[PDB]
This record gives C-alpha cells, sequence and structure tokens, in this order.
C-alpha cells in the first residue's frame, strides 16, 4: 500500500533558481529561470524568469 | 595587381620598395621581419600593406594578346 | 562583412583630421560600434584581430 501511494503521486519538477532579481509582483528575491532562444539567429536568448516567492512570471530582454 | 601607391592609412608612398622587398627575399636570404624593417617601415598600417600584397599582374601578364 | 557574420553598411564617412588618432598616428579605417560585441557573442571575431 505505501509503495502504491507512491506511485501515484507524479511529477514534482522543481525549477532551480537564483537570488539576483526581485519579483515584478511581490518583490522578493527567489528568482529561478531557463535559457532558450525563441525568435530568429541574430539576437540572443530569451532569459526566461520565474518567481517562487509568489509564483509570479516576467521576462528580461 | 600592381603593388598600391600610397597606403590607404598612412600614405606613404609604396611602389618603390617592391622589387627591392623581393630582392631582399631572393639572394640575401633574409628573414622577411627584418627585410620589412631594413627597408625602413617602422609604422604597421604601411608595413601591413607590402606584407600581404599578393601579385596577380604576371599571372595575368602570361597570356599572350595581339 | 568580416568573417563573422557582422555584416553592416557605412553610416557617413571622415577625413583624417577628424578621424581619431593614436600616438603613433595610426589613423584607422573604419569604425564599428561596440554593442555588435556582447549579444553576437563572436569571440574570434576579436581573437582574430
Ligand atoms: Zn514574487
Ligand atoms: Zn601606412
Amino acid at each position: 500500500a505505501k509503495q502504491n501511494l507512491y506511485n501515484a503521486q507524479g511529477a514534482t519538477i522543481e525549477r532551480s533558481v537564483t537570488d539576483r532579481f526581485t519579483c515584478g509582483k511581490c518583490k522578493e528575491k527567489k528568482v529561478s529561470y531557463y535559457q532558450l532562444q525563441t525568435r530568429s539567429a541574430d539576437e540572443p536568448l530569451t532569459t526566461f524568469c520565474t518567481c517562487e516567492a509568489c509564483g509570479n512570471r516576467w521576462k528580461f530582454s | 595587381m600592381i603593388v598600391p601607391v600610397r597606403c590607404f592609412s598612412c600614405g606613404k608612398v609604396v611602389g618603390d620598395k617592391w622589387e627591392s622587398y623581393l630582392n631582399l627575399l631572393q639572394e640575401d636570404e633574409l628573414d622577411e621581419g627584418t627585410a620589412l624593417s631594413r627597408l625602413g617601415l617602422k609604422r604597421y598600417c604601411c608595413r601591413r600593406m607590402i606584407l600581404t600584397h599578393v601579385d596577380l599582374i604576371e599571372k595575368f601578364l602570361r597570356y599572350n594578346p595581339l | 562583412a568580416s568573417r563573422h557574420g557582422q555584416k553592416g553598411t557605412i553610416g557617413i564617412t571622415y577625413r583624417r583630421e577628424d578621424m581619431p588618432f593614436t600616438a603613433e598616428g595610426i589613423v584607422p579605417d573604419l569604425i564599428i560600434n561596440p554593442h555588435a560585441i556582447p549579444s553576437r557573442m563572436t569571440v574570434a571575431h576579436l581573437i582574430e584581430c
């Protein structure tokens, strides 16, 4: 039963952070990011943002 | 093509020096960096031209027109 | 353009007497903006220079 209860609850990806930026709404430093480039080749990555103190998302160019 | 006359950067006449810089490397067996130094081109904006100019003119010239 | 995908065009032209100039008097042929360096990430251009 214990193993079944463990296998029931699923994916829990956990969003590795840093502490440099502040939240756009909460204004605290628990900020987590990602990298990839979306638009054409002439520009760099997107610098995705994800706050964790409240869950906010924003972006930096 | 010939050597340019008058270095684009600086303006000093170059083109007298070409065949001299050749025979500094034919019989004198001299290293070329010292060859340009003894040719007397102490700035390097002038120096790039003699060091990098290629001579296509004779490769043109080995045709037989008229 | 360079050999690194730095394509661009001529804005305007200057003569020497108002081109910037170094102590030995090597007046440059052309000047490009620094901001083309970091976002293009073109290190090898600098190494080549
Ligand atoms: Zn927040
Ligand atoms: Zn020169």
